[PDB]
């Protein structure tokens, strides 16, 4: 009996081939099939000659050694685990909005880190998803396997100072709290703080490709009397 | 703030009416039949009919396991009351069957269980709200997951009733109501009356009970003929008051292996 | 009560070849007696002059230095725990099979590490043998230490990422779990679903070499087309 | 029910084959080729490989006297069908023969009967079963008494098969878990009517019976002097009814070992 097959397929779309994508592609890249220099997101190289072969998959590469096994496997755990959460709330019915947010966060990380040197763009689009969960859950008391009381709203700064004892590039966290804070002041603050037109629209063409589930009425019948 | 009041058991088993004294009535220009609102814990709304009955004192409500279960409070507690008169007619309600009461039924059941108890009725209801209807062996009980308009409405003749669909599994709350509660126990009045007395305090406030310094009873023993329904006083106090009813069996401890035990 | 002699008797015919020899081979490379270069199996040395002795000892040596013991440690901890149940049980009343399909695996793990560009060998024949021990032994339950209900055919891909994210070296135990399953297809699982011809028959001059038990139902025919 | 059937003679004499029209095989989706499984009374359960007639009605099955004998049934009987798409292929087998049919042979059964009658035959058997061979000039019986795996097997080119053995008798110890039933009980009327108005529903549809939400009965004891024969009486009711009666005896509970009994 598949038990990884139905967990897998109990997982939504959006998340499971999210995380299908980041548990594949380390894995080839340290097989050793394409060089793990081909993909870094070098700037210069990028600024002077084209080179559309790395804007993208440096953001779902790591090159895993005997250093980093227990960052990669607390980020990848923390990804799957707040993911889903975050699908069940808020974005439960419009998976559009959810392509919508995760393509603003990708797209404003990758030009902050063409100005910036960072080279591996996988920790601050978690730790993004992770800083706008917390603060639309505020006021709720989360508690890890052996944690007592901790409230919310706080997590990312307690993951801020674990990623920056256990390793280091604290600016490429600071700067994926920075992308989430602006995400979630122009997306549902901006409305009830302005009133103006809501900046943040979806094209229609993500609609096109995932239309909202709405409700499905059926068939009844008439009660009378 | 002459609003908070003290849930207490009803003698209504109608899942959508409330007893009240006649002051408060007067007090809270609450007329017989009409609609109120209900607020309690964790922000949970609920809608009743006003019912006049001299037995309940002024401070206290009498309400039965639906709608206290609805509002996700226990017996002594405290909730909020007001007037709500402007509830319009509904035009149509989605309704679903909760998974673990229909398992192998395989029939309509629109006209077995929902017309018969829908019927010249007026019941309020509410999104989210859940309900139970007795049937023919069993006691069903449906979630309603769509209303017009939203959320008060009122059940009327001409009204389009869906009721066909997935079943829902457990909302993962528990409250599951095909436990044992006050309602469940007959022929013992006056025993289950004085544990109620004597367990309350210590199991409802822990703190004031600590901060007044008096030593609270630390056992009890429920003798009588076997068969006579004790361990269902037990769970039906530990699942009444609240706890985390644990039982122990004479012969699991006694032959479990040789010093182990 | 001399346990060494006991519990050497007590271990079975075939391992108890085996067990020894890997835990001989290296003495002789710690001590330095023989010149550890020599003991490589170089692929190119091996394809242009004779360099037989290369496959035959390459596949019994590691060498153990500051804090690289512990893997093979639990391996030949792994290898000894495991073969006894592989022998006992399944392969028990055809000792000729038993030491057939480690001369299959051994062939193949030669020629695939011919063809790559491995130095050691013994890692996945043993990632193998386990691999064809768990895939016979489906549905059971055991535990390591912590209180954990792991059930079957996930063990070689739980200590495949334990090897994984505790250092690295992957390609040494897929290239073991590859050779196991592509075995138990043409073992067990090709001639019992489809009803193929057999490919692999033992020889009878194995079983003069080495003679079989007698089987309870007497003895017995092959029908053939 | 589209699964009851009711028997007949047949025209072909291959053991492992049943005439089916085609309607019915268009209704069961069924094609050539495939196998399954057959079970009737007594508990005695059968695999065949299903075969096309236009000739043999829909409601009536084609098949052979062998198959007859081994399901225990007779002619006019009711006889179900299932699909059987899992069935596997075997590795080795040990078959024996009956005593009242190797009189004066004298000589090795592989090659005379058994190699010419498996060979490119594909034919499905169970353990258990009583099957013929017709060799030279008599009718050799056979029966099979493991397979593996067990107790499903096809026969293949590459398989041990192992007929070494002393002729077995025809039954021996199979009469106890067999015809035995109501025709062999007498002096308990009253109480076998009882026992079959107490037991016979929750067995014969269990799901049912789970379906209304009634307590079944859990223990029953059945006193009185020793010797009338109470073990036949329960023995018959589960041989009847169908089931899986399994005895305990108190003595050899009692003294196995110590502390493992
Ligand atoms: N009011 C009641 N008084 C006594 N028994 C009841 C009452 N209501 C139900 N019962 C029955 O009592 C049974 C439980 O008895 P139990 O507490 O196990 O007896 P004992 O305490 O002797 O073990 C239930 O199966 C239920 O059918």
């Amino acid at each position: 009996m598949s038990d990884i097959g139905d967990w897998f397929r109990s997982i939504p779309a959006i998340t499971r081939y999210w995380f299908a994508a980041t548990v594949a592609v380390p894995l080839v890249g340290k097989l050793g099939l394409i060089s793990p220099a081909y993909l870094f997101l070098w700037p210069e190289a990028f600024l002077y000659r084209f080179q559309i072969w790395r804007p993208i998959t440096a953001t779902f590469y790591f090159p895993v050694g005997p250093g980093t096994g227990f960052l990669y496997l607390v980020n990848l755990y923390f990804l799957y685990q707040y993911s889903t959460r975050l699908e069940t709330g808020a974005f439960d019915g419009r998976p559009a909005d959810y392509l919508f947010m995760l393509l603003f966060n990708w797209i404003c990380i990758v030009i902050t880190g063409l100005a910036m040197d960072m080279q591996l763009l996988m920790i601050p689009l978690i730790m993004s998803v992770l800083y706008v969960w917390a603060q639309l859950n505020r006021d709720m008391i989360v508690s890890f396997w052996f944690g007592t009381r901790f409230k919310a709203c706080y997590l990312p700064w307690v993951i801020l100072g674990f990623n920056y004892i256990i390793g280091g590039s604290v600016i490429n966290e600071l700067i994926g709290n920075l992308v989430g804070h602006l995400y979630f002041f122009l997306m549902f603050r901006y409305p009830m703080d302005l009133g103006g037109r809501n900046f943040l629209s979806t094209p229609q063409f993500l609609y096109r490709w995932l239309p909202s589930r709405r409700h499905n009425w059926g068939q009844g019948f008439r009660l009378g009397d | 703030r002459p609003n908070r009041l003290i849930v207490d058991e009803a003698i209504n088993e109608d899942n959508s009416v409330v007893s009240l004294s006649q002051p408060k009535m007067d007090e809270l220009q609450l007329f017989r039949g009409d609609t109120v609102l209900l607020k309690g814990k964790k922000r949970r709304e609920a809608v009743c009919i006003v019912l006049s009955d001299d037995t309940c004192s002024d401070e206290k409500i009498r309400m039965n396991r639906v709608v206290r279960n609805n509002l996700r409070v226990r017996l002594g507690d405290v909730i909020s009351i007001q007037p709500c008169p402007d509830v319009k007619y509904g035009k149509r309600i989605h309704v679903l069957p909760i998974d673990d009461t229909v398992e192998g039924i395989t029939g309509n059941l629109f006209e077995v269980y929902l017309k018969p108890y829908f019927l010249e009725a007026y019941r309020p209801i509410r999104k989210g709200d859940i309900f139970l209807v007795r049937g023919g062996m069993r006691a069903v009980e449906f979630k309603v997951v769509e209303t017009d308009p939203s959320p008060y409405c009122i059940v009327a003749p001409d009204t389009v009733i869906h009721c066909e669909g997935e079943p829902i599994k457990r909302e993962d709350e528990e409250e599951s109501l095909n436990e044992v509660g006050y309602d469940d126990i007959g022929g013992c009045r006056k025993q289950l009356a004085q544990i109620k007395e004597m367990v309350e305090l210590p199991l409802r406030h822990p703190a004031l009970f600590k901060a007044i310094g008096v030593k609270p009873p630390r056992g009890i023993l429920l003798y009588g003929p076997p068969g006579t329904g004790k361990t269902l006083i037990a769970r039906a106090v530990a699942n009444e008051t609240g706890a985390f009813f644990f039982l122990i069996n004479g012969p699991e401890i006694m032959s479990k292996l040789a010093g182990e035990s």
